């Protein structure tokens, strides 16, 4: 399951594009189906292995508490990383948009062809840069997640086999 | 010093300044950063160089 989760995230990393159809973000989840399927049942069977029937409640409570904490932490980290890396990419992109550059005055000419003002055209270019940065930053997070998965692989082997 | 002759002298001066300005001079000591001018380009007084 860990290997399958790394595969899915690397799949998303090298295939996201501005003009991607609905199918480009539907195959990776079809693959992630396997990874999710074989992660909850086995790991939960290991988690509650060998404990007496009476204590199953407390163990379940502890497991759920830890899992919810992990979910909240993950959301908190990921959102901030997404926005901050978007800002960094925005900074690195807006540099190219200056005078002294063909295929930069041409864009302004085509924009003014449609009747937009100069300020409106500038805003439109800024919005496009923002969108590209979000896609790049979003794909940088997926790559990091898959890499992190590759290391978490081997920890599951430290558990003894008393399963039952 | 006659009025008629001086009128034409003014036009001569304007034309001469026009010709002397075909050479573009640097107004400040410094270093060149961007260069968007190539031989054969068509230049107006609104095109950065």
């Amino acid at each position: 399951s860990f290997i399958m989760y790394a595969v899915c995230f690397y799949w998303r990393a090298y295939t996201f594009e501005p003009g991607m159809d609905f199918g480009a973000s539907a195959w990776p989840q079809f693959i992630q189906g396997f990874a999710v399927a074989c992660f909850f049942m086995p790991l939960t069977t290991i988690t509650l292995s060998g404990l007496p029937p009476e204590r199953l409640a407390a163990a379940s409570s502890l497991s759920n508490f830890t899992r919810t904490l992990a979910g909240s932490i993950g959301t908190s980290i990921t959102t901030t990383m997404w926005t901050n890396r978007e800002s960094m990419h925005h900074a690195q992109l807006t540099e190219s948009v200056n005078p002294f550059n063909p295929n930069a005055q041409a864009m302004y000419s085509q924009l003014e062809g449609l009747g937009m003002t100069q300020q409106q055209a500038s805003g439109w270019i800024a919005q496009q840069i923002t969108n590209q940065g979000l896609i790049i930053s979003a794909n940088e997070i997926f790559w990091m997640s898959a890499g992190i998965f590759l290391v978490l692989l081997g920890l599951v082997w430290f558990a003894k086999p008393p399963f039952g | 010093d006659q009025p008629a002759v001086q009128q034409a002298a003014t036009e001569v001066r304007n034309a001469w300044l026009a010709l002397e300005r075909t050479r573009i001079i640097s107004p400040m000591t410094g270093y060149v950063s961007r260069r968007a001018v190539q031989p054969g380009a068509q230049i107006s007084p609104t095109t950065p160089l």
